């Protein structure tokens, strides 16, 4: 089983530098060419860098002088050293393996999970978590949720009842507010009959700020 | 340098349908072209390489055709697992370039939204702001009009919306609309109503509350 596992993203101020890592497994890493590809907020894919089986690197002009791709075939690791970072580099960065013939001129066979990069002058801000309380008619369904407001950068993850409750959960995408901060909502639909006896807690996590919050949502 | 254009940008299809998507290059690519599928919030996955060849483990329903500048991906019988965005990629010449993608969503029958409204929390009001949230649950199609009405005064410029991707089990959409007002403006009015219009409803549905 081919597994490409990236790490090392996060928030960086403009002009800064950061290293990405991609831990390869499930194949003879040394014989395969490797590439870095990134996905912009518009979800467009941009080829960022490639490295041949002979450690030869290839770049587009946009990143030519600033990014450096390298590989350690001993530990089976692909690197992307980025310097002189620009706000336009904010994107999800993927590592990818090439064909078994070893050439960089091949498809991108397997992809990593991706590691996120945000290039911003601003500091990380953890979210404020507010309850979206449910009011009920017997035999109907009630909606409850959590408002996760004013955080930066993305992402924020949300679970319900520490993962025990997944059915009927809708965690919406983040919206950029006029304030320049992000806000998402996470809702769960439940049977009306269960509101006074079942406890509902949204577990909000914002790793960029190391902020954990657990808000318990009660009826009103 | 090489431009990759795909068609259609988006399309709905029904399971068992035969779907064909297009990719066009600005230069002769000599069949150095791969098709990938990316599901929402997941990594890309290669389906076709060299224009005509199935990748390891890819179902036989997937096929690739084309030569020179014009290439195509075809799904013989659509399946639930085939939804997502499909990209084409040329690896014939640097810089390697991707198409803009073709979003593939599942056709289904009209489905009416369940509408809920949430007043602002007391915790938030203490902070000076008031967010009123309107929730439309499990509807189809994506198109839906959400109007806010504070004391029967239509609102404009002070609301934002967010829509989920197609649900895996029912293939419906859900929508969140947030009206944000200062606490001062929030305390100045009484009726907070969210009026919803959608093709699954015979008449618009309005959910509301009184701040008192
Ligand atoms: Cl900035």
């Amino acid at each position: 089983e081919v597994k490409l596992v990236e790490s090392g993203g996060g928030l960086v101020k403009p002009g800064g530098s950061l290293k990405l890592s991609c831990a390869a497994s499930g194949f003879t890493f040394t014989n395969y060419a490797m590439s870095w590809v990134r996905q912009t907020p518009e979800k467009r894919l941009e080829w960022v860098a490639s490295i041949s089986s002979g450690h030869t690197p290839y770049y587009p002009d946009s990143v030519k002088g600033r990014f450096t791709i390298s590989r350690d075939n001993a530990r089976n690791i692909l690197f992307l050293q980025m310097s002189s970072l620009r706000s336009e580099d904010t994107a999800m960065y993927y590592c990818a393996r090439g064909d078994y013939y070893g050439s960089v001129y091949s498809a991108m066979d397997y992809w990593g999970q991706g590691t996120s990069l945000t290039v911003s002058s601003a500091s990380t801000k953890g979210p404020s978590v507010f309850p979206l309380a449910p009011s009920s008619t017997s035999g109907g369904t009630a909606a409850l949720g959590c408002l996760v407001k004013d955080y930066f950068p993305e992402p924020v993850t949300v679970s319900w009842n520490s993962g025990a409750l997944t059915s009927g959960v809708h965690t919406f995408p983040a919206v950029l507010q006029s304030s320049g901060l992000y806000s998402l909502s996470s809702v769960v639909t439940v049977p009306s009959s269960s509101l006074g006896t079942q406890t509902y807690i949204c577990n909000v996590n914002h790793k960029p700020s190391n902020t954990k919050v657990d808000k318990k949502v009660e009826p009103k | 340098e090489i431009r990759m254009t795909q068609s259609p940008s988006s399309m709905y299809a029904s399971l068992g349908e035969r779907v064909t998507v297009t990719c066009k290059a600005s230069q002769d690519i000599n069949s150095y072209l791969s098709w990938l599928q990316q599901k929402p919030g997941k990594s890309p996955k290669t389906l076709i390489y060299r224009a005509n060849r199935l990748f390891d483990g890819v179902p036989s329903r997937f096929s690739g055709s084309g030569s020179g500048q014009d290439y195509s991906l075809t799904i013989s019988s659509l399946e639930y697992e085939d939804m997502g965005i499909f990209y084409c990629l040329q690896y014939d010449e640097f810089p390697f370039t991707f198409g803009s993608g073709t979003k593939l969503e599942l056709k289904r029958t009209v489905a009416a939204p369940s509408v809920f409204i949430f007043p602002p929390s007391d915790e938030q009001l203490k902070s000076g702001t008031a967010s009123v949230v309107c929730l439309l649950n499990n509807f189809y199609p994506r198109e839906a009009k959400v109007q806010w009405k504070v004391d029967n005064a239509l609102q404009s410029g002070n609301s934002q919306e967010s829509v989920t991707e197609q649900d895996s089990k029912d293939s419906t959409y859900s929508l969140s609309s947030t009206l944000t007002l200062s606490k001062a403006d929030y305390e100045k009015h009484k009726v907070y109503a969210c009026e919803v219009t959608h093709q699954g409803l015979s008449s618009p549905v309005t959910k509301s509350f009184n701040r008192g």
